[PDB]
């Protein structure tokens, strides 16, 4: 404005929720996915 | 945490609790209306020699609560003390009020036009010829006119 | 000058009437210097310091005489000087726990509000030193458990000091909570079980709970019946409310219109 | 006088709030006499 | 002169005051 | 040195140009503005000096130093003079010191000048007639001085510039009173004003007997004259009091009042930022995440900086606390993002599942909340953790086990399975019916009761406010 308080201090993004769920957890994943075979 | 210093039975720290109160009122106008409630007991007691100075806090905290009418119930049974002080803003703003309310009383006297009065205390009633005085002393010639058409008496 | 008034704060009192003494005492330095608010010549304030200590055990005194509205008061005279507008004052060595006594009684009070607010004075501070105040916030971390039992690990071993008076208060105030929140809902929970965490051998607790509950009570065993309870439908009850919340609406489309 | 020229500022302040509330007042007049202009043409 | 004007300046209140009402019920007939 | 030797010249003239004639338009408009019309107010010059104080509070304020155009602080401040006639000759002598810069250099005169300088309008004798065209020829080199922040016996002279603007001050009280309209050119002005009291107090000392002072005021202007002041005088109060404990949370709902009507504009939103803090102390989120969302959404359209992202910072606070939160990255901005990326992994664990994964941000990133002062959420959100990873597995599975749930939440204990399913139950978390033997957990989806009670209620939101929609626009759409 610049008054008062301010000078004293589809799309992408919901899907990009998921893939925060994604960051954390599970990795992507490949190698994971494929080391899981011959374990058991 | 001054409100609780209320809870003691001498009366002669009620006197330096009311010093406190009105010195610090500006700031702690908030702080007063909680404690209402325990200034009731000041004001509702007899034999509290300070209720005549209880209901001037009382009034007080009421002006910041935006009270009008219920700081005028505090006004009448405040005293002496309380019309003896013409300094400053508050004594024009509870006049005002306190002759808005007699002059709408006064119209509803000349009504009846006699027989079963509503009646009229004799502060409220005091105030108003004694700061009219102001006028005679002053000499201001306008205003000494208006009192008397506003009283209708 | 003045005095004699910590001759009888390491002696502290045998009853009552000392401690009335003490307060009779003190109502002379209330008629002199008040209670404020005299800056100075910060030396005016060197017998308030004095008068902090026996203010701390005035309510060391408020709770070992058990009294509500002296306790409050007393705590309202300490808090306000620590919150006196000179922050340069000695060091108390209460000022620690004080803050907590009266925050174990507020949580005993149950005041949500106030609990928060009443450690906005030092957050960081509160967390990283203070354990006196660091018992009760632990308190609060095990309050949104619930505990129940993790409180019961922790009710052993309290320094504390001056808190027995208010864990006896917190006691009962969590045991009808073990009744309240029991049930509604579990299906049945067995005898010994429940004995497990009333605690004793075989109270009459839990007899006076077959009064107050009722509830039921089965051989070695407990039961919610009858059931669940209640049985709420509701039926043609929420069509008065649904009807009723059309009417207002419509008035709401007449009111454009 | 302090009756008076301090006590007639709250006298004639019912006098400004009076004019200030009637602004208003004024205002949702004359934008509510623009819909009778309108309907009457 | 003070109290005067404080005597003059309520007319105009209660002569828009009756005016909503005019204004009001003029457009309501004035719908027909 | 002759390439700036002859780069000196160009610049003074410049502001000497625009800033000799802005506020001789504007305050000389404002002039006749305040003799007629003053109506409400507007005075819309009132506005164009928001514009204006903000214009030279970028470029190119008032000083410096700089060696030349310094002499308009001793410039604007002397000859009223004295009424309007003889202001005439006046405004040719402020055309006169052009030539006077043009052919000799330029005289400085600041510091300790400044004392006599702020006294002459009072030794002019006088402006006469107007005390905010005063207040702000005064005020004008002071407010972007304070920029100077050199904190040395120049500050002592801004007190003496709120000792000179009190003086202004008791003229504003006792002069007028009736159709003031002076009072609410001169609200804008006790406003920023009253900021800049805070801002200086602040390398300082915070005000115990300024706000005996500003509650005085802020009293004192109701009944008898608040337009638009009394708005900011709460928020002056609300400012130091959310930083200064305490008993400041319910002096609100003794204040208001509201207080209406609501201004100005976006500055009555930040209000509700402040006191959207104070609520959240309460622990009440549904008034909490409200007040949250309109102060955001009632702040149009920065730049500038910084303040408008941070209360957007402790928007997201209650709703995270309220267990229902969206993904924060749609509002992410360049400049918002590079200060919340520790607040960012903060929320990023608080919607997992995972206690330990919460633990450890609060280790790392703690000290970065020491700043914030955000910890009074830190111990109240533990509670909404839990409560999530209850709902996630309540929903997901239909029979869990009491002693094999533990070992995912890191719950630990068999007992306090038993306890977060009880408070679940009592708070209406969860419908499951559980039966203790083993024991075990089992649970049950039940609906049809559903689009009953959620739409409407949700109707009578929309609607409502479909019609508030058209109220405002018939009130915008009749002033034609």
């Amino acid at each position: 404005m610049s008054e008062k308080k301010q000078p004293v201090d589809e799309d992408n993004w919901d899907d990009d929720n998921v893939e925060d769920d994604f960051s954390n957890q599970l990795r992507a994943e490949l190698e994971k996915h494929g080391y899981k075979m011959e374990t058991s | 945490g001054i409100i609780s210093l209320l809870d003691e039975d001498e009366p002669q720290l009620k006197e330096f609790a009311l010093h406190k109160l009105n010195a610090v009122v500006n700031d702690f106008w908030a702080e007063i209306s909680e404690s209402v409630d325990k200034i009731e007991v000041l004001y509702e007691d007899e034999g509290f020699r300070s209720r005549q100075f209880a209901a001037l806090v009382a009034s007080k905290v009421f002006y910041h609560l935006g009270a009008f009418e219920e700081s005028l119930n505090y006004a009448l049974g405040a005293g002496d003390l309380f019309n003896v002080n013409d300094n400053s803003e508050y004594v024009e703003t509870i006049i005002a009020k306190c002759i808005d309310h007699y002059t709408k009383q006064c119209v509803e006297n000349a009504d009846l036009p006699e027989g079963e009065k509503k009646p009229i205390d004799q502060r409220l009633e005091g105030i108003v010829n004694k700061m009219f005085q102001r006028c005679l002393d002053d000499h201001k010639y306008k205003q000494a006119i208006g009192i008397a058409l506003e009283t209708r008496r | 000058m003045y005095e004699q008034l910590k001759g009888e704060w390491n002696r502290k009192s045998p009853n009552l009437s000392k401690c009335g003494e003490e307060l009779g005492r003190l109502k002379l330095v209330l008629l002199e210097l008040n209670f404020l608010p005299t800056t100075g010549t910060k030396l005016t304030k060197q017998q308030l310091i004095l008068a902090r200590d026996i203010l701390e055990i005035g309510a060391q005194w408020s709770i070992l005489r058990k009294d509500i509205p002296s306790f409050e008061r007393y705590m309202a005279q300490l808090k306000c000087y620590y919150f006196d507008y000179k922050e340069q004052l000695p060091e108390s060595a209460y000022m620690h726990q004080l803050l907590g006594l009266n925050l174990l009684f507020l949580l005993s009070q149950n005041r949500v509000a106030e609990f928060h607010t009443e450690l906005e004075r030092l957050p960081a501070k509160d967390i990283q030193t203070n354990v006196y105040i660091k018992h009760p916030v632990s308190l609060e971390q095990y309050l949104m458990e619930g505990s129940y039992n993790k409180v019961f690990l922790a009710k052993g071993n309290i320094p504390a000091e001056s808190y027995t008076f208010f864990i006896d208060i917190l006691l009962d105030t969590i045991r009808d909570e073990i009744a309240g929140c029991i049930e509604k809902a579990y299906e049945k929970i067995l005898f010994t079980e429940a004995t497990r965490i009333l605690f004793f051998n075989t109270p009459k607790k839990m007899t006076d709970y077959a009064k107050k509950r009722g509830w039921v009570l089965g051989p070695n065993n407990y039961y919610s019946f009858a059931s669940q309870q209640q049985k709420p439908e509701d039926t043609t009850i929420p069509s008065t409310e649904l009807a009723k919340q059309v009417i207002e609406y419509a008035r709401q489309l007449e009111m454009i219109v | 006088l302090e009756e008076g020229k301090a006590g007639s500022g709250l006298r004639q302040y019912y006098l400004s709030k009076i004019e200030e509330l009637q602004l208003i007042v004024n205002d949702k007049s004359q934008n509510l006499r623009r819909l009778q202009a309108q309907r009457n043409e | 002169d003070l109290y005067s004007r404080y005597k003059k300046l309520q007319q105009e209140l209660e002569f828009l005051e009756v005016q909503e009402e005019y204004i009001k019920d003029e457009q309501k007939n004035l719908k027909k | 040195p002759p390439g700036g030797g002859e780069q000196e010249p160009p610049p003074p003239p410049a502001p000497q140009d625009v800033e000799m004639k802005e506020e001789a338009a504007t305050g000389g408009g404002s002039t006749g503005e305040a003799d007629g019309k003053t109506a409400a107010a507007a005075a819309e010059h009132s506005q164009r000096e928001l514009d204006t104080v903000t214009l030279e509070d970028i470029k190119e304020h008032v000083k410096q130093l700089e060696k030349a155009v310094s002499g308009k602080e001793p410039r604007f401040v002397l000859r009223a003079l004295r009424m309007l006639p003889s202001t005439s000759r006046r405004l040719n002598h402020y055309v006169l010191y052009k030539a006077v810069q043009g052919f000799f250099t330029s005289n400085n005169a600041t510091r300790d000048f400044l004392l006599p300088f702020l006294e002459e309008p009072m030794d002019t004798e006088a402006d006469l007639q107007f005390r905010p065209r005063t207040g702000k020829a005064a005020s004008t080199p002071l407010l972007p001085e304070v920029e100077a922040y050199l904190q040395l016996l120049v500050v002592i002279f801004m007190m003496n510039s709120k000792r000179y603007k009190e003086a202004q001050k008791i003229s504003d009280d006792l002069m007028q009173k009736i159709s003031t309209q002076n009072r609410r050119a001169l609200d804008l002005v006790a406003a920023k004003c009253y900021y800049y009291h805070a801002r200086v107090y602040e390398f300082l000392d915070k005000l115990d007997v300024v706000r005996s002072f500003l509650h005085a005021r802020l009293r004192t202007a109701t009944l008898r004259h608040d337009a638009d002041g009394q708005a900011t005088l709460l928020n002056l109060l609300l400012r130091n009091y959310l930083h200064y404990s305490l008993y400041d949370q319910a002096e609100k709902l003794v204040s208001k009042s509201v207080f209406p009507e609501q201004a100005n504009n976006n500055e009555w939103a930040r209000y509700l930022y402040y006191t959207g803090r104070i609520k959240a102390i309460q622990l009440e989120y549904s008034e909490a995440r409200r007040t949250m969302t309109n102060a955001l959404r009632k702040a149009p359209q920065h730049t500038a900086v910084g303040f408008k992202q941070t209360v957007h910072k402790l928007l997201i606070v209650v709703e995270l606390l309220l267990g229902e939160i969206p993904d924060r990255l749609q509002f992410r901005q360049p400049s918002l993002k590079r200060s919340l990326m520790p607040y960012f992994l903060l929320t990023q664990a608080v919607r997992t599942g995972n206690l330990a994964k919460f633990n450890q941000v609060l280790d790392q990133f703690g000290e970065k909340f020491q700043a914030d002062g955000t910890y009074t959420l830190i111990i109240r959100l533990r509670h909404n953790v839990i409560k999530t990873g209850v709902r996630m597995i309540s929903l997901s599975y239909s029979r869990i086990s009491l002693a094999d749930i533990a070992q995912k939440l890191q719950l630990d204990s068999p007992e306090d399975a038993e306890f977060i399913v009880a408070k679940a139950i009592r708070d209406g978390v969860i419908e499951a019916s559980i039966n203790h033997e083993k024991g075990y957990v089992q649970s049950k989806e039940m609906i049809d009761i559903y689009s009953t009670r959620e739409p409407q209620l949700a109707f009578h939101q929309r609607i409502s406010f479909c019609l508030d929609i058209h109220n405002m626009s018939v009130k915008a759409m009749r002033f034609p």
